[PDB]
């Protein structure tokens, strides 16, 4: 049982009389033996749902479900109600219909009366617009895969109760939908199937006395589950080989399926199309999680959108697999409907851990501590997500050293000291570069033929710590810095449009320090690189970097790093 | 200058009204902003405030062509850090509210004097108590806001997508931001009155 | 006598490149201290009525306690991108001698 | 920068009344204090650059934080008496920022 | 046994020969038994008093006390010494002479040896000023009452050894020292006492081969107890009754004591002169002590000042005394000398403690709190010292009251209400004024009739509580304080002098608040006469008030109580 | 400007003496000055300094008529403060000095390099070592000070009234003060090269 509507509205006027035929109600069937039984409520509720006084006045047969004023109305009991109304020009009471707290459908059906000051009006004062059809429109509902009935009835009651001597005469326009000739319920033929058809927006003909009046007529049809699951055309099995990634959570391999069903909604989602991971060796619950997140999609029947459910299933890993993993599989999944079967093929590979013969790099014979001068890096280097290969310099005069950036998991080598550079002796050294793993112990190594190559001009007494110190242009490279990879810094300089990523600055490197990553090397000093890398207040017009720094800054950016200050001002 | 700058300076030049915008300028500002610092200092903005100053900074008149006046009015209630980044289900959005007892009085009184009385555009009680059921929304979880720039269409940052079956209980709901003749009327008199004041 | 203040300024005539068209209310300190006075302010009041001092190269060292802020409060606005924009610590509240 | 100075002066030259003949050595403040600007003192030094603000009544409002002093020390002679005099807190020991 | 010096004088020389006598010693007897005997020491003694080689070259002979060098005199030996000398060259070495540590007479008395470099000379090069007597002069010391003795001999013993052919012939000028002929000592003819004379500078004749050379000759005669304490010519009594001041510790009675001794010191005065209090009744104890401190004088006898002791006695209370306290009685006191009678009539009156009839009095009608308006004060105002008569104000409308300021012991009256002056009933009111006493009961009352009489003008908002904070002279009289008498303040303004004790103010009482005494009524609140009771800084040039307040400022002084500052600045 | 004033701001025009300078200055001036802080900062001074520094300052010359020249030499160890108030028994003063172990060793040099060897100004050991030992009594109990305003007399502050019987131990320590000729030819040797030094 389910109402065809969830609202109803009756206008009410003083001084009608007793028995008068306010309105049908309309109760379809989901059953071949359900009988609709109604009953009213007891009190009016209104407006802010506040019981006024009892139900003396209006009365129901269970048999048609029709509503008839018992007792009649009169201006004592609408100011007996309106001063009940807690102080509101009454529009708008209601009562229950129930027929198997709060009135929510299937179980309820709300039934509205707006009163008003007058009595019934006669015939002459009667345009046809308010002859044929109430003003506020109805709004159907119906199940599919239901036995066929009477969901709706046209006149107007106290209308041809009180004006009968004016003929109006009510049709519909291979549609399921049928009025039935001098009995004017509307019935519908054959069971509804949403999957091919959802929305049925009729209109109905009524014409009076003369006056041809027609008005919308919305039906929605609802859903079941009358769909499995299936490939979206043939697409069985897709497969993924881990050959590089190896991290926590990644996703590998993914297929799609097709249900044609919604009713399974967002709530109660989780509890039918489950994915029953199918067994195998214990690495797969180890390593991998078919992860499930379903999204509704739309397709076309017969000129129309019916809407269905797209079921993604994703393989997605669980930890950090080590390098020397060397074995395949068959990954079968299950999928329930309240039943398909999906597979994966997964092989994982073994990686060797190669690095160049020879590494060749000069070093500038007046640098400073902290510079950068070239990378090292395993000869796939931005392709491994989930490696430690920590990097040690080892030699056979300490000068460099080469401590690994976590993001790309390549080494950088830094010079550490720069007394031990100048040496005459020690012009070429050998530095046997160590590139070991964590996870497992596999290292390696290669040979490296450093040249340290350059003029040497001692450096001024009026210098700071810093590059970034400085203001303006011939201040930056006059004066050296800290992490300077030559002893000079190099100014860079951008645009006047406001507040700009690209501002100016004295950089020691200019393609490693105002770049937007605190690096290891960079995070070594406070001196190094302090307008990336400091946690302090920027005063002025600025806009702050994201894990720390300065982002955008108005004009000319400089920083006291001792002080943990900047300023932003052209 | 346009009209929802000459309303918002009004709010400024007093006393009262500036030290509570400020109140919420700060608390939904910048890319690091805090959503539920940012709601709890709009309440107190459009609760603690002379009801023509919220009324004219908000629902504020402009043209179909004039941009920089449709676009100030969708972000003053500042809606890159209030309203969600991601759209969830609309009959979720009203669950948050029923749970909390402030957005629950705020809401009914919005189902209470704004209901769709009549299709022309009548109101069930007052074209008056429109609007102050409606404005105690904006802090709520359930944050109306202009969706376009060029037009007063309001409504919802939710979407009936994920419904199931329940599409017209989410569809009414929905229906009744931006397809009501009440507070379409009311909101439209307010500002046929805004362009009678100052203009 | 050092009180506090208080005006109306554009944000665009604050000079920290945030361009707008709004109008904030600024709270500033001014006044006079001749309260909190000590004696080396009366001795340098009067080296410097004879011109007994050379003055140092740069500034002029001033005589009197200079009237300034103790605590400060956040301005708000909206950008020409309708972006609101907040710059912490840019108007009084409460001034003193100091 | 904000730092010491010390220079010599007559006693009668303070203006306190003592009447006497010596010199004594007197350490004053001076200097520029640009590193412990605000983002009220940029404010202020944009707004009274473009002159946008009404100035108050009485004084002008100062942008940087005046350089003061920290502590003092006495001050003593002999007057045409030759009597010992001392002024308690006439010339400081240590500047800073304020 | 003395002797008759302190200090010995005598040369040495180059290789002098063995047995050459130095010099001769002298002890005088204090009995008719002593025969002087004198050993020397063993070490030379040096500057700084460190001993530098045993004495293997001096002997002595103890009959006539005579020194002679045993061992004799060279270079070797006075390098031996001179290195010795801590560094300096070397023309004081020294020795003790005993006759019965650190060398202190009449036990001691050292004897100096200058040496020099050369040997002894030829008699040519002997300036007959050298010739007769030693460079430094001698001092003699002779105690009174003694045997008469031989003290002083004349030749120059290595001289007339040396250079024996030329003939040194000495004498001496009613007086007790000669000279006896051919054996050159000095003797004493008869003994002396110190009370005639005390200083005898004689002169001796020298005349050598042919020059005349007379030198000084001091003798100080010393002292002993010869004397009794006499009254100064016939003063026996001097007599003190006891009548108002009554205080802790006054001098009441007076007499003076003549002895014409020394010897008493000022180390061991107090155990021989000791003022023995004769008894009497208990009461005599518990209010008196007998006061005694003594000078020197000096007084002629035959020409020449001899010096004496003068006691002086004088009574001294010990308690506050009582009023009603009505007793006579005699003091007596007697005197030691290691013996005087002295005495005292004490007589103690009573005090009667009446007021004057009828207190008369006008009262400002605009007058404001704590302003004074008339003194109350006992019949004998200020020659009590040490009675508590505090006055309290009972009346038979709260308007004034009384609190006695306790250096006069008068009652100052101040207004205490403003609100309650004003009233139209109370004009004329009744203030039975009651002076109590505290260390008896005995209180008094005093008649009042206080006629309220003046103007009425309301005061301007603008006022301070305070007239000192004012400035200048009009903001002073226009504007009303807090003590005034009058509702308006009073300027006052002195001269141009500098630090001057009188300066200028605005002041509400011209003579009770700029006066020097922060008063009770002064000191009730901060804001009254804050220029004389505040504990504050007072920056500018001044010189502060000695328990608090400013005793004088440069120019002008203005201030703030509120603050506790003030200004004192033209 | 007399002599005793351009000594004085030559110790002030030091670095080394002004600081030390102004600390008995401090220490010794107003009417409720403290003794015994006071006479500190005198042996600080006279000890801690540079010897042409403070025999400059304190023995200077002077004419007899001029007065405001030998008014401020008496004042310069400012004795207001410095010497006691009533004269105690010159005898007395000798027995706090030998109790006192610095005073003790202060008055045993001058008792030692000052001694009047002969009557006509000849000194023991040097002329110079003499002032040495001389101003070091003038921070402790023993100080002497210049009596009189027009000549350079000085002696202690201190009667040999209620002596007893120990005149002539008071009279010759008084006599070592003012009947000195080796200390008396120094101060006049010290003098007659300060009138030539800056004259
Ligand atoms: C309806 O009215 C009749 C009389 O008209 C009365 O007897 C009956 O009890 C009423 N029924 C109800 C349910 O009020
Ligand atoms: C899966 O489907 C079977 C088939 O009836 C049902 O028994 C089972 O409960 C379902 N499981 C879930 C989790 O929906
Ligand atoms: C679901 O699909 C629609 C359109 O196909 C897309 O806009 C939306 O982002 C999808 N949702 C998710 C969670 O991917
Ligand atoms: C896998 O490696 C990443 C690299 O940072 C690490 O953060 C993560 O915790 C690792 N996973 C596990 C399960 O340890
Ligand atoms: C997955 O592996 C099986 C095992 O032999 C194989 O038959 C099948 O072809 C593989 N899948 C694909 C898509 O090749
Ligand atoms: C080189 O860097 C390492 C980093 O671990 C540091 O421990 C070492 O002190 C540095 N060398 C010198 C000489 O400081
Ligand atoms: C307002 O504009 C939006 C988008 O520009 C549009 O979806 C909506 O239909 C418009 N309102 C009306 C009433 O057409
Ligand atoms: C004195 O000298 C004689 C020899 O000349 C010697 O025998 C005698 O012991 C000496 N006496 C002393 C006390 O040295
Ligand atoms: C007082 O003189 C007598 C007389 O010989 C003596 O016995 C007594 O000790 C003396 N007392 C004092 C205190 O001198
Ligand atoms: C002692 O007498 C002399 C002169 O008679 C006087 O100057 C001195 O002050 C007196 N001493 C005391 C303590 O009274
Ligand atoms: C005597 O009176 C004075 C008055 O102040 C008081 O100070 C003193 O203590 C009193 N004497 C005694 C012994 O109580
Ligand atoms: C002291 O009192 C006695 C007692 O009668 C009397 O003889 C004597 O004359 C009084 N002294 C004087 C100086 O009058
Ligand atoms: C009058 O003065 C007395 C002083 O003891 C004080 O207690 C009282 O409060 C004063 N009167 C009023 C009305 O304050
Ligand atoms: C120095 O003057 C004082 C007092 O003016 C005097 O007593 C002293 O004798 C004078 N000195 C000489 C050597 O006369
Ligand atoms: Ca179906
Ligand atoms: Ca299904
Ligand atoms: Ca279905
Ligand atoms: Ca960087
Ligand atoms: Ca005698
Ligand atoms: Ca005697
Ligand atoms: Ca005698
Ligand atoms: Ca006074």
């Amino acid at each position: 049982l389910y109402f065809s509507r969830d609202a109803y509205w009756e206008k009410l006027y003083v001084d009608q009389a007793a028995g008068t035929p306010l309105l049908y109600v309309h109760a379809l069937r989901d059953a071949p033996e359900e009988v609709p039984s109604f009953r009213l409520g007891q009190h009016l509720y209104g407006t802010y749902r506040t019981r006024l006084h009892e139900n003396n006045w209006i009365c129901i047969q269970e048999d048609t479900g029709l509503l008839y004023l018992n007792r009649s109305l009169d201006h004592s009991s609408w100011e007996k109600l309106s001063v009940r109304n807690h102080g509101f020009p009454l529009l708008t009471v209601y009562l229950k219909v129930f027929l198997s707290g709060e009135c929510q459908w299937p179980g309820c059906a709300r039934v509205y009366f707006s009163f008003f000051n007058t009595s019934f009006p006669a015939c002459s004062s009667l345009k046809p617009r308010e002859l044929c059809f109430p003003e506020t429109r109805p709004s159907f509902r119906i199940r599919e895969n239901r036995p066929p009935g009477t969901f709706h009835q046209f006149r107007l009651l106290p209308v041809q109760f009180l004006c009968p001597n004016i003929s109006v005469a009510y049709r519909l326009l291979g549609l399921p939908f049928r009025c039935a000739p001098d009995s004017l319920e509307v019935s519908t033929r054959w069971a509804l199937d949403r999957e091919q058809r959802e929305k049925y927006e009729l209109v109905a003909v009524c014409t009076v006395h003369e006056e041809v009046v027609m008005v919308p007529f919305p039906v929605t049809v609802y859903d079941e589950d009358d769909s499995a699951p299936t490939f979206p055309a043939g697409v069985d099995t897709a497969s993924a080989v881990v050959e590089f990634k190896r991290k926590e959570d990644t996703v590998v391999a993914t297929l799609r399926v097709f249900d044609a069903d919604v009713v399974p909604a967002s709530g109660e989602l989780v509890r039918r199309y489950t994915s029953t991971l199918l067994p195998g060796d214990t690495w797969a619950q180890q390593t991998f999680r078919v992860e499930h997140w379903p999204n509704e999609t739309s397709v076309q029947a017969n000129g129309s959108f019916v809407r269905a459910t797209v079921h993604d299933y994703r393989l997605v890993l669980n930890r950090n697999l080590s390098i020397s993993e060397n074995r395949t599989m068959q990954l079968a999944v299950l999928v329930n409907d309240s039943v398909l079967l999906l597979h994966f093929n997964v092989s994982v590979l073994p990686v060797s851990l190669h690095l160049p013969s020879t590494y060749s790099l000069s070093v500038s014979r007046r640098a400073r501590r902290f510079a950068q001068i070239g990378k090292v890096c395993v000869e796939n280097c931005q392709a491994f997500s989930g490696i430690n290969v920590q990097y040690k310099l080892h030699s056979s005069c300490s000068t460099l050293g080469v401590v690994t950036s976590a993001e790309d998991t390549s080494g950088i080598l830094f010079v550490n000291d720069t007394k031990a550079l100048r040496r005459p002796k020690c012009a070429e050294l050998h530095y046997m570069v160590v590139a070991t793993d964590q996870q497992t112990s596999r290292q390696a190594q290669a040979q490296l033929l450093v040249t340290v190559e350059g003029s040497y001009v001692a450096e001024e007494a009026g210098c700071p710590l810093s590059c970034a110190v400085s203001k303006r242009r011939l201040e930056c490279e006059e004066c050296g810095g800290l992490g300077s990879p030559t002893g000079r810094c190099e100014w860079r300089q951008g645009d006047g449009k406001g507040i700009t990523r690209n501002f100016s600055t004295c950089s020691p490197s200019t393609k490693t320090c105002p770049d937007g990553h605190c690096d290891v090397v960079e995070t070594q000093d406070i001196n190094i690189c302090p307008q990336d890398c400091l946690r302090g207040s920027i005063v002025g017009g600025h806009e702050p970097g994201e894990p720390r720094g300065i982002k955008a800054g108005y004009g000319t950016c400089n920083c006291f790093p001792e002080e943990e200050k900047c300023f932003c001002e052209p | 200058s346009d009209l929802c700058l000459k309303f918002a300076m009004l709010c400024t030049l007093n006393d009262k009204c500036d030290r509570l915008r400020k109140a919420y300028g700060e608390a939904c500002s910048g890319p690091h902003c805090q959503r539920h610092v940012c709601l709890r200092q709009l309440l107190t903005f459009f609760e603690k405030a002379a009801e023509p100053h919220a009324q004219g900074l908000l629902l504020c008149p402009c043209a179909p062509n004039d941009r920089g006046c449709g676009e100030r009015r969708r972000n003053t209630i500042a809606p890159n850090c209030a309203l969600p980044p991601v759209a969830p289900n609309c009959l979720e959005l009203r669950r948050l509210c029923f749970s909390d007892p402030l957005c629950r009085s705020r809401l009914v009184d919005f189902q209470t004097h704004c209901h769709p009385m009549d299709i022309l555009g009548t109101c069930a009680t007052e074209q008056s108590r429109c609007l102050r059921a409606y404005l105690g929304l904006i802090g709520t979880a359930m944050t109306p806001n202009f969706v376009s720039n060029v037009n007063t269409s309001v409504a919802l940052s939710c979407t009936c997508r994920g419904s199931g079956n329940l599409q017209e209980e989410c569809e009414m709901l929905e229906g009744f931001f931006s397809h009501n003749p009440c507070l379409t009327e009311a909101i439209a008199a307010k500002m046929r009155f805004h362009s009678q004041l100052f203009s | 006598g050092c009180r506090l203040r208080s005006q109306l300024v554009p944000v665009r005539a604050l000079g920290l490149g945030h361009r707008s068209d709004e109008l904030v209310r600024f709270r500033f300190c001014s006044g006079s201290c001749r309260r909190a006075r000590s004696p080396h302010d009366l001795s340098l009041a009067s080296l410097l009525g004879a011109g007994a001092l050379r003055p140092p190269p740069g500034s002029r060292p001033v005589s009197q306690p200079c009237c300034r802020p103790t605590r400060y409060e956040a301005v708000s606005f909206m950008d020409v991108n309708s972006t609101w924009r907040t710059v912490d610590r840019l108007s009084a509240t409460a001034c003193g001698c100091l």
